C-alpha cells in the first residue's frame, strides 16, 4: 500500500498557457529576464570582453621581448664574437669541487 | 562467429513439436504488442513510454554486479592476469628504452644539435 | 577585489521577492564575471603577488575565468528543475552554488598549500548536499558516500605530508618564497612522503585505478544537468599537482614512472567501455576520464612543453564536457530517461540543437585550432621526447576519441522515435543560449590562445 | 506451411537470376528452364520426398549465392536508397508550431483540427471494440477488423494515416 | 606586389558566403545561385597569378596572426604559393565550378537545399589551406579539416540504416592513418626546433623513422590505398555530386600531396624509396580486381580511383615530384566528368544505381553518352586524349631504375587492366539492347546540364596542352627502348581493350553457355568486409565486454573497496553484537587488561 | 502544392534574430573601435629621455585603446 | 630593417623580344590593377596618416639592467634571490625570441633561393648551428622546467665535465 | 513523375494483357486470378515479379499471399508507394 505516495503529474510549458516562454509562469517576468539580462551578459562579456582576453594590455611581456631582443642582436654582433648565449649568467664561479 | 555453412534456412523440419513451438512464440509476441497498441492510439497521452524490457536492459550493465561474482573459481582469476597483467608487460618495454637513452647522453652522443624543444 | 562582491550574492537571493530570485542571481553574476577578464590578466615575467596571503595572484591559472564563466551558466539549466518545489528550497540550492564559487575562487587564487588544503576539501561539503538530494534515479547514496570516501581517503594524507615539509624546511606559504626547497635524496622514508602528496590529486584527477569515484557521481544526476558541471569543476579543481611536482619534489620522477603507465592504460581501456554503454550521461563520464588522464601524463614528465598543453587542457575540457552534459540535460527533461537508444532523433525533431550537438562532438575530435587540438598536441609531442614508444599507444587513443563522440552522434542522427511523442518545443530560447555560451568562448580562444595556455608562455 | 516455403524460394530464385545474366532475352530463356525443374515434382505430393527436395534446393543455390545481386531502388535492406530521400517528418511534431507561424496557410490547420476531433471522439468507442474480440488472453497474431459500419474506424486510426512521402 | 594581394582574394571570396550564412542579407532561392557566382570570379582571380608563375615570381605570405609564441616558435596563417601549390588552385576551382552548378539540377526542390551548399563551401576552403600549407601546424588544419567535413557530406542523407557507418568509417580509417601523422608531427619538433616546412630543405638528417612511420602511414588513411580501403564503396551512399568531389580531386589528393611537398627527404633515403613502391605494387591490381566483379554504377568508378592512385604512389617511389602532381591535375578532369555524367543517368531513369538494370543507349541520351566515351578512354593510355601527358610519363620513367622488378611487372598488368572496367560502363550498360529499368521512364536534357558538361569537355581535352607546356620540368626520362618501354605504355591499352572485348561479348551473346556455380573469386569485395566490418569491430568490442567492463571497470578495480568496507563491517560486528549484556562479561575482560600492561608489556 | 514536412522553425529562427540583435547592439563600439585607430594615433617607437618611465600608461604599443584600459 | 640580414638586391627585369602576340598579358594586367585598386588604396592610406597630426612617442621600451648576478648571492634569502631570479627569467624570455630571429634568417634563405637551398647562403646555416647548440646546454632543454635555482646546477655540471676532460688531455 | 489512380489501374492492366498464358478477353480487372482466371500456384508469384519491375520495385514476401486479384494488387501497390491525392 502506498496511500499517499502515488502522486505524479506530467508538466510541460511548450506553448499551452505560456504563448512562447522559457521561465515557468508569468509572461511579464519571462521577457524581462530570459531575453534582456540573459542577453546583456551575452553582449558585454562576449563582444566587449573580446577586446581584452590577451589583445591590448601586452600580456606577460610577449610584445616587449621582441623589441628587447632585436636591439641586443645588432649590438652583440658588432662588438662581440659569440651570439647571445655561450656562457651566460655565470662568470668566475667559486670552483666546482 | 560463423560455421562452415551460414545459417539462414538450413536444418528445418515441420514435424509436430515445431508446429506448437511457433504457436508459443506468436502468443507472447501478440500479448506484448496489444498493450503497446492501446497506449499508442490515444491523443490524451503525450509522453515517452517505459516498457519493462529496456529498463531491465540498462539495469543489467549499470547494476547486478555484487549479487554476481560469488563463484569466482578460476575464470575470474584469469581475467585479473589479463587485467593488471598488461601493466607489468609494458613495465619492461619502457624500462629498456630508458637504459638505451640515458647511456647515450653521457657517452657517444645521439641527440641532435638542432634539438632544443623539450 | 573578487571576494566580498561574491559573498554579497548570499543576501541577494534571500532579500529579493518571491516572483524574481532567478533574475537577480543571473544578472549580477554576469557583471562580476566581466571584471575577472579585466584585472587578473595583467602579469610580468614572473607574476607578482596580489596582496596579503588571504587570496593571492595567478601565475599559471587562467582557470579561474572558467569558474567565472560557469558562475552564471550553472544557474541557466537549473531553471526547469527545482521550479516545482518550495521557494526556500530554491534559495538554498542557489546559495550552495554561490558557496561553491566562493571556495572555488579561493582555491585557484591563493598561492598556498596549507590554506589551499582547507579549501580543496572544503569544496566537497557543498557538492555532497547537491548530489545526495534531487536525484532522479535511485542509488544516490552509492554516489554520495563514494564522493567523500574516495577523496578524503586520499586527501587526509596531505596533513601528514604538507606539515612535515614546513617543520623541516622553513614554511610553505607563498610558494614564491619557496626557493628554500632542496632536492630529495631518494630514500625509503621519502617514498611515502611523495605518495601522500600525489594520492590527493590522483583521485580527483582520475586514473585507471581509483577512478570509480567519477562515473558514479555523473550517472546519478545531482540536479538536472547543470550541477554535473560543478563536478567537472572539481576535476580541474585538483590543480595542486601543477604546484607540488614543480616545487616540492622536482628531483623526484623515478616514482612517477609507474603512475604514468597507470594513467596510460586509463586511455585504451576507458575508451573501450565507452562504446557499448547504454547511459548517455555515462558516455560523457568515461570520456572525462581520458581527457584528464592526458593532463596526468603531462605533469609527471615535467618538461616545459607539457605544461603548455596541460594548462590548456584544463580549460579545454571544462567548457566542452560541460557543453556535452547540457546536451544530455536537454534530452533528460524531455524524455525523462538517461537511455541513449530510446531518445533517438535530431534535425527531424530537434533542428537547431543538432548543430550544437555537432560542434560539441567535433571538439572531442581534433578540430581546426580551437583549444582542444592546442591542448592535446603538446602532450603528444612531449611524450615522444619522454619515450618514443608512446604514440603507438597514443595513436590508438586518437582512433577511439572519434568513437567517443561519433557514437553519440549516430545514435541521435536517426529519423525514428516511433515510441516517443513528447519533446514538442525543441529549445525554449535559453536551451540553445546555454549551448552558445559554451562554444563561443572556445571560438574566441582561436584568435588568442596565449591567454589560455600560459605557464611562462 | 510447406506451400509458402516453395513460394519464397521461387521469388528469390528469379530475383537472384538477374545478377548472373546481362540481357533480358537470356533472362526469359533461363526462367523457362527453372519452371521445368519445379513442375516435374509439383504434381506428386509427399510428406517425406518433397521436404527432402526443399532441403536439397538450398544446395546448388548456395554455390552461386553471392555475385552482389540487384537489390532494387526503394527496397528494404540491400543497397542504394533504403532510408535516403525518405527522412520526412512525423505527425507528433505537427502541433508544436507556435502562433504567427501557425497563421500561415490556414486551410492546412483547419482541416487537421477537424480530423483530430474525429480521432479523439472515436478513441473511446474503439477501445471497447478492441476488448470485445474473443481471445481472453490479449491478442492473436493480427489486429481484428471492426464489425460496425455506422461509426467506422477499425481500431487503429493513426496506422494507415500519417505516413512518409517522397 | 599584386601577387601577394590577389592570392588572398581567392581565399576571401570563398568565405563571403559564410559571412552571409549568419543572416546578414536575405536571399530566398538565390542562395544556391550565389555560391555559383562566387566561385566563377574566384577562378578568374586564380588564373592571373598562375600566368605570373609561368613568367617569373614566387611569394610566400604570413598574415601576422601568430597565435603561438610558445618556446622558440611562430605560427601564423601562412600561405605557400610554390609550383605544386600554385598550379593546383585554378585546376581544383574549375572542377568545383561545374559540380556546384550541377547541384542546381541534382537534389532540386528539397527542403534542405541551402544546407547542402553550406558544408560544401567549408569542404572547398579546408583543402585550399592544405594546398597552401607552409607550416606543419597549418598542415593539420587542412588534413583533418577535410576529413572532418566528410562526415556531414557522406552522411548527408538522414539514413536510418547503413548510411551513418559509411560516414563513420571514412573518419575511422583516417584516424588509424592519424597514428602516423601525429607521430610525424612529434618527431619533427623533437629533432628540429623550427617545426615549419621551411627547415627540412636545409640541414636534412638521414632517418627512416620519419616518412615510413609517418607520411606513408598517413597515406593509408587519406587516399585509401591498400592499408585501409573499404570506405570507398561506402562513400557512394551519399549524393552524387558529393561523391564526385571526394574521389576526383579533393579528398583523394590529401594523402599523396604530403609526399610530393616533402621531396628532398625521399631522394636522400633509400629505405623509403622501396616501401613507397612496395605499398604501391599491391594497390595497382587488388583495387582494379574489385572493379571487374562489382556491378554498381557509382561503385565501379569508386574502385577505379584507387587503381589510378596506384600510379600516383609509383611517382613518389621513382623520386620524381614534378611528374607526381601532373597526373592528379589531369585526374581532376578525368573523374569530375565520369562521376557526374553517370549521376545524370541515375536521376533520369527513376533512381537506379546498378549497371545490370540500366540500359541508356547512345541514341537515347546523346549528350551524356558522348561524355562517357571521352571520360573512360582518357583514363587508358591514349596518344592525345589527355592520358599520354599524365599516365604514360609514369610508365616510361618506371622502367629505368634500381628499384623493385616485381613492382614494375605488377604495374604493367594494371595499365592493361584499366581497359576492362572502362568498357564495363560502355559495352555492359551503354552499348547493345536497352535493359529497360522501368516502364515509361522520363529522361530529358536540361539547360543546366548543357552549360556544365560542355565547359568540362574543353578542360578534359586541352589539359595536355596547357598544363604540360607551361610548367618547367626537371630531367627527361624518355630515351631508351623503342618497344620495351616507350611502346609498352600504349600497347598495354591496345591489348587490354582487345582482351576485354572478347571476355564481355562471350557472356553477352551466350545463349546456351550456362553460368557455372563454382568459381575462384576472391574478387567480390576483396574480403575486407569479412575482416574490417566483421572481425575488427567485434575484436574491439569483445575485449570491451567480456573483458574491461565485466572484469576491471566494475568488479576488480572496485574490489579494493570491500577490503575496506565489508571486512571493516565484519570487524565492526565483532565489537557490537558481542557480549549479550551482563556486567559479568565486561568485568571478566578487565582482568586481562591489567595482565597485558604488567606481563605482556614491559612498562612497569 | 503540398503541406510539406514540419519543423518548429518559429522557435529556431527567433533565437538567431534575438542573438544578432545583441551582437549588433554591442557592435557599435566595435565600429567606433576601427575609427579610434583612424582618428587617434596608433603607435610610435622612439628612445625616451630620462624624466618619467610611466605616464597614464607604462608601455603603450600598437593600439591607443591599450592605454585607455591601462589607466583604470 | 637593420636587424634582418636579407639579400642585397633583386634583379627582376623583363626584356620581352620573342613573340609579339599581345605584348604581355601579365604586364598589361599588372598596369591595369595598379590604377584600378592599388592607387585608390594608396590615396586612402595617405589621407588617414595626414589626419593623425598629433602623435605620442612614449617610452615604449623599458630599461632594467644587471641588478646583481644570480650566481653570487645564495644561502637561501628572500630579499636577495627574488630580484636575481627575475633577471634570469627576463633573459630566458629574450633568448626564446633571439632564436626566432636566427630561425627566420634561415627561412629567408629558403624563400629567396629555393633551387639553390644548401649550395649557397652557408652563413645563416652556420649561425643557426652555433647558437642552438649553446642554447641546449645553458638554457633548459635538459634542465626540465624553467627555474633559475636549477640553472646554476646546469652550468656547474658543464663546468665539471669540461674540467675532467682537460685534466686527462 | 506523379502517379494517378486511373493511371495506376491502366498500367497494371497493360502488363496483365501481355501475359500470353492468361486470356485477355476472359479477365479484365475485377475478376480474381485465384479461382476465375487460369493461374497455377507457381504462376501467381511469377505474375507479381513482372508487375514490380514495371512500377516502383517494392514487394514483400509475407504480403505476397494476401495479394491475388489484379484489382487488389493495384490498390496495394498504390498504397505502399503513396499514390493519388
Amino acid at each position: 500500500r502506498w496511500q499517499e505516495d502515488p502522486e505524479p503529474e506530467d508538466e510541460n510549458l511548450y506553448e499551452k498557457n505560456p504563448d512562447s516562454h522559457g521561465y515557468d509562469k508569468d509572461p511579464a517576468v519571462d521577457i524581462w529576464n530570459m531575453r534582456v539580462v540573459f542577453f546583456f551578459g551575452f553582449s558585454i562579456v562576449l563582444v566587449l570582453g573580446s577586446t581584452f582576453v590577451a589583445y591590448l594590455p601586452d600580456y606577460r611581456m610577449q610584445e616587449w621581448a621582441r623589441r628587447e631582443a632585436e636591439r641586443l642582436v645588432k649590438y652583440r654582433e658588432a662588438h662581440g664574437l659569440p651570439i647571445m648565449e655561450s656562457n651566460c649568467f655565470d662568470p668566475s664561479k667559486i670552483q666546482l669541487p | 562467429x560463423x560455421x562452415x555453412x551460414x545459417x539462414x534456412x538450413x536444418x528445418x523440419x515441420x514435424x509436430x513439436x515445431x508446429x506448437x513451438x511457433q504457436a508459443e512464440r506468436l502468443a507472447i509476441r501478440s500479448r506484448l504488442k496489444r498493450e503497446y497498441q492501446l497506449q499508442y492510439y490515444d491523443p490524451s497521452r503525450r509522453g515517452v513510454i517505459e516498457d519493462p524490457a529496456l529498463v531491465r536492459w540498462t539495469y543489467a550493465r549499470s547494476a547486478n554486479i555484487y549479487p554476481n561474482f560469488r563463484p569466482n573459481t578460476k575464470t575470474s582469476l584469469l581475467g585479473a592476469l589479463f587485467g593488471i597483467g598488461p601493466l607489468v608487460f609494458w613495465y619492461y618495454v619502457f624500462k629498456t628504452d630508458r637504459d638505451r637513452k640515458e647511456k647515450l647522453i653521457q657517452e657517444g652522443k645521439l641527440d641532435r644539435t638542432f634539438n632544443i624543444s623539450y | 577585489k573578487y571576494i566580498i562582491p561574491t559573498i554579497m550574492l548570499m543576501p541577494l537571493t534571500w532579500l529579493s521577492k518571491n516572483n524574481m530570485i532567478w533574475v537577480n542571481s543571473t544578472a549580477h553574476s554576469l557583471l562580476i564575471s566581466f571584471t575577472s577578464l579585466l584585472l587578473m590578466n595583467q602579469f610580468g615575467d614572473n607574476s607578482l603577488n596580489f596582496s596579503l596571503l588571504f587570496f593571492s595572484d595567478s601565475l599559471s591559472t587562467p582557470l579561474l575565468i572558467l569558474t567565472m564563466w560557469l558562475l552564471p551558466l550553472m544557474l541557466m539549466a537549473s531553471q526547469h528543475h527545482l521550479s516545482k518545489e518550495n521557494l526556500t528550497r530554491k534559495k538554498l540550492f542557489i546559495t550552495m552554488l554561490i558557496s561553491l564559487q566562493l571556495f572555488l575562487i579561493m582555491t585557484f587564487t591563493a598561492m598556498e598549500l596549507i590554506l589551499f588544503y582547507i579549501l580543496f576539501e572544503a569544496t566537497l561539503v557543498p557538492t555532497l548536499i547537491i548530489i545526495t538530494r534531487w536525484g532522479n534515479q535511485t542509488e544516490r547514496l552509492n554516489a554520495g558516500l563514494y564522493f567523500l570516501f574516495y577523496t578524503l581517503a586520499g586527501s587526509l594524507p596531505l596533513l601528514v605530508a604538507l606539515i612535515y615539509i614546513q617543520n623541516t624546511v622553513g614554511s610553505l606559504n607563498f610558494l614564491m618564497l619557496q626557493y628554500w626547497v632542496q632536492p630529495v635524496h631518494n630514500s625509503w622514508s621519502n617514498v611515502f612522503m611523495w605518495l601522500a602528496c600525489m594520492m590527493a590529486f590522483m583521485v580527483k584527477m582520475p586514473l585507471y585505478g581509483l577512478h570509480l569515484w567519477l562515473p558514479k557521481a555523473h550517472v546519478e544526476a545531482p540536479i538536472a544537468g547543470s550541477m554535473v558541471l560543478a563536478a567537472v569543476l572539481l576535476k580541474l579543481g585538483g590543480y595542486g599537482m601543477l604546484r607540488i611536482t614543480l616545487i616540492l619534489n622536482p628531483m623526484t620522477d623515478f616514482m612517477a614512472y609507474p603512475f604514468i603507465m597507470l594513467s596510460l592504460w586509463g586511455m585504451i581501456m576507458t575508451s573501450s567501455i565507452c562504446l557499448r554503454q547504454t547511459d548517455l550521461k555515462s558516455l560523457i563520464a568515461y570520456s572525462s576520464v581520458s581527457h584528464m588522464a592526458l593532463v596526468i601524463v603531462a605533469i609527471l614528465i615535467q618538461t616545459p612543453w607539457s605544461y603548455m598543453g596541460a594548462t590548456a587542457l584544463m580549460i579545454a575540457h571544462g567548457l566542452t564536457s560541460s557543453m556535452l552534459f547540457c546536451l544530455a540535460n536537454s534530452n533528460y527533461e524531455r524524455i525523462h530517461s538517461r537511455t541513449m537508444i530510446l531518445a533517438r532523433g535530431l534535425q527531424t525533431l530537434l533542428p537547431l540543437m543538432a548543430t550544437w550537438w555537432l560542434l560539441a562532438s567535433l571538439t572531442n575530435l581534433a578540430l581546426p585550432p580551437t583549444i582542444n587540438l592546442i591542448g592535446e598536441l603538446f602532450v603528444v609531442m612531449s611524450t615522444f621526447s619522454w619515450s618514443n614508444i608512446t604514440i603507438i599507444l597514443m595513436g590508438v587513443n586518437m582512433v577511439i576519441t572519434a568513437l567517443y563522440s561519433l557514437y553519440m552522434l549516430i545514435m541521435t542522427q536517426r529519423g525514428k522515435y516511433t515510441y516517443h511523442i513528447n519533446n514538442i518545443s525543441p529549445s525554449f530560447t535559453r536551451e540553445n543560449a546555454l549551448m552558445s555560451l559554451h562554444i563561443l568562448p572556445l571560438l574566441l580562444l582561436t584568435l588568442n590562445p596565449k591567454i589560455i595556455l600560459g605557464p611562462l608562455y | 506451411t510447406h506451400q509458402q516455403k516453395v513460394l519464397r524460394l521461387y521469388k528469390r530464385a528469379l530475383r537472384h537470376l538477374e545478377s548472373w545474366c546481362i540481357h533480358r532475352d537470356k533472362y526469359r530463356y533461363f526462367a523457362c528452364l527453372l519452371r521445368a525443374r519445379f513442375d516435374e515434382h509439383k504434381n506428386e505430393k509427399d510428406m517425406v520426398k518433397a521436404t527432402q527436395l526443399l532441403r536439397e534446393a538450398e544446395e546448388e543455390f548456395w554455390h552461386g549465392q553471392h555475385p552482389q545481386p540487384y537489390i532494387f531502388p526503394e527496397s528494404p535492406g540491400g543497397t542504394s536508397y533504403e532510408r535516403y530521400e525518405c527522412y520526412k517528418v512525423p505527425e507528433w511534431c505537427l502541433d508544436d508550431w507556435h502562433p504567427s507561424e501557425k497563421a500561415m496557410y490556414p486551410d492546412y490547420f483547419a482541416k487537421r483540427e477537424q480530423w483530430k476531433k474525429l480521432r479523439r471522439e472515436s478513441w473511446e468507442r474503439e477501445v471497447x471494440x478492441x476488448x470485445x474480440x474473443x481471445x481472453x488472453x490479449x491478442x492473436x497474431x493480427x489486429x481484428x477488423x471492426x464489425x460496425x459500419x455506422x461509426x467506422x474506424x477499425x481500431x487503429x486510426x493513426x496506422x494507415x494515416x500519417x505516413x512518409x512521402x517522397x | 606586389n599584386m601577387f601577394s594581394s590577389l592570392s588572398l582574394v581567392t581565399l576571401l571570396l570563398l568565405t563571403m558566403p559564410i559571412m552571409m550564412m549568419s543572416f546578414n542579407t536575405y536571399k530566398p532561392s538565390n542562395y544556391p545561385l550565389y555560391v555559383k557566382t562566387a566561385i566563377s570570379y574566384a577562378f578568374i582571380t586564380s588564373m592571373i597569378p598562375t600566368m605570373m608563375f609561368i613568367h617569373s615570381g614566387q611569394e610566400l605570405i604570413i598574415s601576422n596572426w601568430h597565435w603561438l609564441t610558445i618556446q622558440t616558435l611562430k605560427l601564423s596563417l601562412s600561405f605557400k604559393m610554390d609550383y605544386f601549390s600554385m598550379m593546383f588552385i585554378p585546376v581544383a576551382l574549375f572542377v568545383t565550378w561545374s559540380i556546384m552548378e550541377f547541384s542546381m539540377w541534382y537534389m532540386y526542390s528539397d527542403p534542405n537545399i541551402n544546407k547542402f551548399f553550406k558544408y560544401l563551401l567549408l569542404f572547398l576552403i579546408t583543402m585550399l589551406i592544405l594546398v597552401t600549407a607552409n607550416n606543419l601546424f597549418q598542415l593539420f588544419i587542412g588534413w583533418e579539416g577535410v576529413g572532418i567535413m566528410s562526415f556531414l557530406l557522406i552522411g548527408w542523407w538522414y539514413g536510418r540504416a547503413d548510411a551513418n557507418t559509411a560516414a563513420l568509417q571514412a573518419i575511422l580509417y583516417n584516424r588509424i592513418g592519424d597514428i602516423g601523422f601525429i607521430l610525424a608531427m612529434a618527431w619533427f619538433l623533437t629533432n628540429l626546433n623550427t617545426w615549419d616546412l621551411q627547415q627540412i630543405f636545409m640541414l636534412n638528417p638521414s632517418d627512416s623513422n620519419m616518412p615510413l612511420i609517418g607520411l606513408a602511414l598517413a597515406a593509408t588513411g587519406k587516399s585509401a590505398q591498400f592499408g585501409l580501403h573499404p570506405w570507398l564503396p561506402s562513400a557512394m551512399e551519399g549524393p552524387t555530386p558529393v561523391s564526385a568531389l571526394l574521389h576526383s580531386s579533393t579528398m583523394v589528393v590529401a594523402g599523396i600531396f604530403l609526399l610530393i611537398r616533402f621531396y628532398p627527404l625521399t631522394e636522400n633515403n633509400k629505405y623509403i624509396q622501396s616501401i613507397t613502391l612496395c605499398l604501391g605494387a599491391i594497390t595497382t591490381l587488388f583495387t582494379a580486381m574489385c572493379a571487374l566483379t562489382q556491378n554498381d554504377i557509382k561503385k565501379i568508378i569508386a574502385f577505379s580511383t584507387s587503381s589510378q592512385l596506384g600510379l600516383m604512389m609509383v611517382t613518389i617511389g621513382i623520386n620524381q615530384p614534378y611528374l607526381a602532381f601532373l597526373h592528379i591535375c589531369t585526374h581532376a578532369f578525368f573523374k569530375a566528368m565520369l562521376f557526374m555524367c553517370s549521376g545524370s543517368i541515375i536521376h533520369s531513369l527513376n533512381d537506379e544505381q546498378d549497371i545490370r538494370k540500366m540500359g541508356g543507349l547512345f541514341k537515347a541520351m546523346p549528350f551524356t553518352t558522348t561524355a562517357l566515351i571521352v571520360g573512360s578512354l582518357a583514363l587508358t593510355g591514349m596518344p592525345f586524349l589527355t592520358g599520354f601527358y599524365s599516365k604514360d610519363l609514369i610508365i616510361e620513367a618506371a622502367n629505368t631504375s634500381y628499384t623493385n622488378a616485381w613492382a614494375l611487372l605488377m604495374t604493367l598488368i594494371a595499365t592493361s587492366f584499366t581497359a576492362i572496367y572502362s568498357t564495363r560502363i560502355i559495352f555492359f550498360a551503354l552499348l547493345g539492347q536497352p535493359r529497360f529499368p522501368t516502364l515509361v521512364n522520363i529522361n530529358e536534357n536540361n539547360p543546366l546540364l548543357i552549360n556544365s558538361i560542355k565547359r568540362l569537355l574543353i578542360g578534359s581535352l586541352f589539359a595536355g596542352y596547357i598544363i604540360s607546356n607551361n610548367i618547367p620540368p626537371t630531367t627527361i626520362p624518355q630515351m631508351t627502348m623503342p618497344y620495351y618501354l616507350k611502346t609498352t605504355a600504349l600497347i598495354v591499352t591496345i591489348l587490354g581493350f582487345i582482351l576485354a572485348l572478347e571476355i564481355s561479348n562471350m557472356t553477352k551473346n551466350l545463349k546456351y553457355h550456362y553460368p557455372s556455380n563454382a568459381f575462384k573469386f576472391s574478387t567480390l569485395l576483396g574480403y575486407f568486409p569479412t575482416i574490417m566490418h566483421r572481425l575488427a569491430p567485434y575484436m574491439n568490442l569483445s575485449m570491451s565486454q567480456k573483458s574491461a567492463s565485466s572484469l576491471l571497470d566494475l568488479i576488480w578495480l572496485e574490489a579494493i573497496l570491500p577490503k575496506t568496507i565489508s571486512l571493516a563491517q565484519m570487524k565492526a560486528s565483532t565489537l557490537v553484537t558481542n557480549q549479550k549484556g551482563l556486567i559479568k562479561l565486561y568485568f571478566l575482560s578487565f582482568l586481562i587488561t591489567i595482565l597485558i600492561s604488567m606481563i605482556l608489556f614491559n612498562f612497569h | 502544392r503540398l503541406f510539406i514536412i514540419k519543423p518548429s522553425g518559429f522557435y529556431d529562427k527567433r533565437f538567431l534574430k534575438l542573438l544578432r540583435f545583441y551582437i549588433l547592439l554591442t557592435g557599435i563600439p566595435v565600429a567606433i573601435g576601427i575609427t579610434l585607430i583612424n582618428v587617434x594615433x596608433x603607435x610610435x617607437x622612439x628612445x625616451x629621455x630620462x624624466x618619467x618611465x610611466x605616464x597614464x600608461x607604462x608601455x603603450x604599443x600598437x593600439x591607443x585603446x591599450x592605454x585607455x584600459x591601462x589607466x583604470x | 630593417x637593420x636587424x634582418x640580414x636579407x639579400x642585397x638586391x633583386x634583379x627582376x627585369x623583363x626584356x620581352x623580344x620573342x613573340x609579339x602576340x599581345x605584348x604581355x598579358x601579365x604586364x598589361x594586367x599588372x598596369x591595369x590593377x595598379x590604377x584600378x585598386x592599388x592607387x585608390x588604396x594608396x590615396x586612402x592610406x595617405x589621407x588617414x596618416x595626414x589626419x593623425x597630426x598629433x602623435x605620442x612617442x612614449x617610452x615604449x621600451x623599458x630599461x632594467x639592467x644587471x641588478x646583481x648576478x644570480x650566481x653570487x648571492c645564495q644561502e637561501k634569502d628572500v630579499l636577495c634571490m627574488f630580484e636575481a631570479e627575475m633577471q634570469w627569467r627576463r633573459d630566458y624570455k629574450v633568448d626564446q625570441e633571439i632564436v626566432n630571429i636566427i630561425q627566420e634568417r634561415l627561412k629567408a634563405c629558403q624563400q629567396r633561393e629555393g633551387e639553390s637551398h644548401r649550395q649557397n647562403c652557408a652563413k645563416e646555416l652556420e649561425q643557426f648551428t652555433q647558437v642552438v647548440k649553446a642554447y641546449q646546454d645553458r638554457y633548459x632543454x635538459x634542465x626540465x622546467x624553467x627555474x633559475x635555482x636549477x640553472x646554476x646546477x646546469x652550468x656547474x655540471x658543464x663546468x665539471x665535465x669540461x674540467x675532467x676532460x682537460x685534466x686527462x688531455x | 513523375p506523379p502517379l494517378t489512380l486511373e493511371g495506376i489501374k491502366d498500367r497494371v492492366l497493360y502488363v496483365l494483357k501481355l501475359y500470353d498464358k492468361i486470356d485477355p478477353e476472359k479477365l479484365s480487372v475485377n475478376s480474381h486470378f485465384m479461382k476465375d482466371l487460369g493461374l497455377d500456384s507457381l504462376d501467381q508469384v511469377e505474375i507479381i515479379m513482372a508487375m514490380e519491375d514495371e512500377f516502383g520495385f517494392e514487394i514483400p514476401d509475407i504480403d505476397a499471399e494476401k495479394l491475388m486479384c489484379p484489382q487488389e494488387i493495384v490498390d496495394y501497390i498504390a498504397d505502399k508507394k503513396d499514390v493519388y491525392e
